[PDB]
């Protein structure tokens, strides 16, 4: 029906369908967009987060990670290795160098291949985890600090402040710097702008098929399945598209250029890698149709402080009629990932 | 709790 072909969708709204997120993201949901487990939309050309980025040269990293990868054959494990903290100034110079700089290509698919060939070798380092917000106090538009969805409720009502998920989060990136497969925390939404620079490179699993790249995971590493359910949260994985390929996975690629914001849907599988020197912000954020894939979430075991976010404000004031079920351990409802959100009433 | 890479 709406995008049988579960392909990414890009989208281009006006100003006025920028000015309120969560009908704009009601809107794609009822144009398929979720399907693909991740969409790309474009702002108008009027809108700017900031005026100039300039004057951050002396915001700091606190954590950098070098990020070694070992394996063969299109499957790898990465082990982020933290490093001390530097400057942006600092981070472009080795980022713009001739150690890290992106190489000579044509056409994407000759830098994607370099990116598979090459992402064991000389490894990169990652500006990641970055707590703050480069945009500036007045945008009241696609605020990745301010979003207003009910993800919100978390803090407003329940009190709890999680770094990256009710806050924003920067990223400056490299030339082969990479994120493994994951879903969100939670198999929230989340959103990323990419600020400036270069580009980033994403694929995705429809959320529909999300448990066949979980079974294909766990049997390639078993180790790692029996220590921890989830351990594709460790985001330690990395899988090629070669082998997604070869054993029948369903997935789509998108490359995002400066000035675009993209965003993951509730338990879309993702993962990519950055073209060269760039800053991107990201945050995690929530609508109705969510609330049952938190429901459901199977979460991180086998290590300590993982984000854990309690349901019960959630099924407590939007599923009333659900609740005493739900507490009691009862509630045996099946998700349709194909459903848009039911704030879509008015679009379908 | 934080999000981690
Ligand atoms: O930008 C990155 O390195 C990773 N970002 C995400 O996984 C996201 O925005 O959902
Ligand atoms: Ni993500
Ligand atoms: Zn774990």
């Amino acid at each position: 029906t709406l995008n049988p072909s579960a392909r990414i969708m890009t989208f281009y709204p006006t100003m006025e369908e920028f000015r309120n997120f969560s009908r704009y993201i009601a809107y794609i949901e009822s144009q398929g967009a979720h399907r693909a487990g991740l969409a790309k939309v474009v702002p108008p050309k009027e809108w700017k987060p900031r005026a100039s980025y300039d004057d951050i040269d002396d915001l700091v990293i606190p954590a950098p990670i070098q990020q070694l990868v070992t394996g063969q054959s299109g499957l790898f494990t990465q082990y982020n290795i933290q490093k001390k903290a530097m400057t942006v100034r600092e981070f472009r110079k080795i980022a713009n160098s001739d150690k890290y700089c992106t190489p000579r290509y044509s056409e994407f698919e000759e830098l994607e291949r370099k990116y598979w060939k090459n992402l064991t070798f000389n490894p990169p380092i990652y500006g990641a985890d970055v707590n703050g917000t480069l945009y500036e106090k007045h945008v009241d538009e696609w605020n990745i600090g301010r979003l207003r969805t009910i993800l919100d409720l978390v803090e407003k009502e329940s009190g709890i402040t999680i770094e990256g998920v009710n806050t924003p989060y920067l990223y400056f990136g490299m030339w082969k710097t990479s994120f493994a497969w994951h879903t969100e925390d939670m198999d929230l939404y989340s959103i990323n702008y990419l600020h400036f620079g270069e580009p980033k490179s994403w694929y995705s699993v429809p959320p529909e098929h999300g448990k066949r790249l979980e079974r294909l995971a766990k049997g390639f590493f078993p180790g790692s399945a029996q220590s921890c359910e989830a351990f594709l949260r460790h985001k330690m994985t990395l899988i090629s598209p070669l082998m997604l390929k070869k054993y029948g996975i369903p997935f789509d690629k998108v490359t995002q250029e400066a000035g675009e914001f993209m965003i993951t849907f509730p338990y879309g599988y993702h993962a990519g890698f950055n073209h060269g020197f760039n800053c991107a912000e990201s945050t995690n954020f929530a609508t109705r149709r969510w609330i049952e894939y938190g429901k459901q979430a199977v979460l991180c075991s086998c290590r300590k402080d993982m984000v854990k976010i309690s349901m019960d404000v959630f099924v407590r004031k939007f599923q009333p009629e659900r609740y005493k079920l739900w507490k009691a351990g009862k509630d045996n409802t099946v998700i349709d990932h194909t459903l848009p959100t039911p704030e879509a009433a008015e679009f379908l | 709790a934080r999000k981690s890479a």
